[PDB]
């Protein structure tokens, strides 16, 4: 098992609007690959 | 108090709770964003608006997501271009492709962007990517230039388990990636 | 496996995750469907499509919901017209008003309807409502004529706690209503 | 505390489409009232 962790302070209230959508993005160009999600789960609690 | 939660462990052929943009579609119970073709963009959004903070209370939301993905390259020296999980304005549309990964348009901080992206970058764009020329996990805010990175070794074809959590008391966003072996 | 869940304990002024139809709107942290006015309809839907069963596996979903509401009448002999929680096709629009409660158009079983409604009926429509002339909880399928009812005593102005559960192994839909006193 | 319970067998697979929206409805006519939701929560698990 090979894990990698990164973390940072982002101040969300100031970057993004009160209401947002969430999702996934990918791209190829000159070179390429296939990128695929096999499962996705999410939970948030505001207030 | 408003909470929200979901889990899809297998994708339907008509995921009606998803928005597909560019080349995204569902097949075989997987969500596929780009096939191994030249020059294409794939985006998929969860359709309910998530309420991430509040004018009136000034509260921000805590949240966590976790997913599984693989990148499948013809080899390991022809691998492009990346993959992102992002948080964006509700009407988001796909931006510039290739090394900009579908969510941005410059490396110059653009406030109008309103996008936080976590990226799994498989290709060095000399102009903004870490000079060490390594594949990396990065946190970007309003720009294709990560405000912070970690170099990671693509295991072409394996299934990565990702967890992203954000803590609203501390304003800290964390990313961990796990390979099985 | 796809699961989904939510909770709003206080409504915003721009609930962007809701669809409002007819006279529904949010004020004071409450969702208000009809004000005490003559002849009006109020509908509010949660916007994400819920996947309630599957062509391919033939599975049906288990589910539960719980809410709180009050009906506030000028008196107890002038009380009309009701309140429904329903499950409908995704493009649902408000149907016929008054005793039809916004979700149906006849008492004749209409298969095109595709609507299951649980109702809290406050007014006897002689033509379909129980001959005992009592206020009642009813389960209706494809028709304004409940396939089954329970008579309940409106406590005008109090906050009712409702829980609705459906069990997919048994095909049983249950309703319980609680008053505090 | 005053409770009322009703229950029935509904065969959901046959009444409704695979994908549905959920919500609340109310109406007035000749007579009337104000109807209001103060809180709402939901969970389903399919499969
Ligand atoms: O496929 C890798 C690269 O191909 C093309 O040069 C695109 O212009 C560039 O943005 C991309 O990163
Ligand atoms: O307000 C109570 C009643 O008023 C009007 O007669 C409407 O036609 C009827 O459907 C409704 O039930
Ligand atoms: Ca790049
Ligand atoms: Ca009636
Ligand atoms: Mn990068
Ligand atoms: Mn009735």
């Amino acid at each position: 098992v090979t894990s990698y962790t990164l973390n940072e302070v982002v101040p969300l209230k100031d970057v993004v609007p009160e209401w947002v959508r969430i999702g996934f993005s990918a791209t190829t160009g000159a070179e390429f690959a296939a990128q695929e999600v096999h499962s996705w789960s999410f939970n948030s609690q505001l207030g | 108090t408003e909470t929200t939660s979901f889990s899809i462990t297998k994708f339907s052929p008509d995921q009606q709770n998803l928005i597909f943009q560019g080349d995204g579609y569902t097949t075989k119970g997987k969500l596929t964003l780009t096939k191994a073709v030249k020059s294409t963009v794939g985006r998929a959004l969860y359709s309910t608006p998530i309420h991430i903070w509040d004018r009136d209370t000034g509260n921000v939301a805590n949240f966590v997501t976790s997913f599984t993905f693989v990148i499948d390259a013809p080899s390991s020296y022809n691998v492009a271009d990346g993959f992102t999980f992002f948080i964006a304005p509700v009407d988001t549309k796909p931006q510039t492709g290739g090394g900009y990964l579908g969510v941005f348009n410059s490396k110059e901080y653009d406030k109008t962007s309103q996008t936080v992206a976590v990226e799994f970058d498989t290709f060095y764009n000399a102009a903004w990517d870490p000079s060490n020329k390594e594949r990396h996990i990065g946190i970007d805010v309003n720009s294709i230039k990560s405000v912070n990175t970690k170099s990671w070794n693509l295991q072409n074809g394996e299934r990565a388990n990702v967890v992203i959590a954000f803590n609203a008391a501390t304003n800290v966003l964390t990313v961990t990636l796990t390979y099985p072996n």
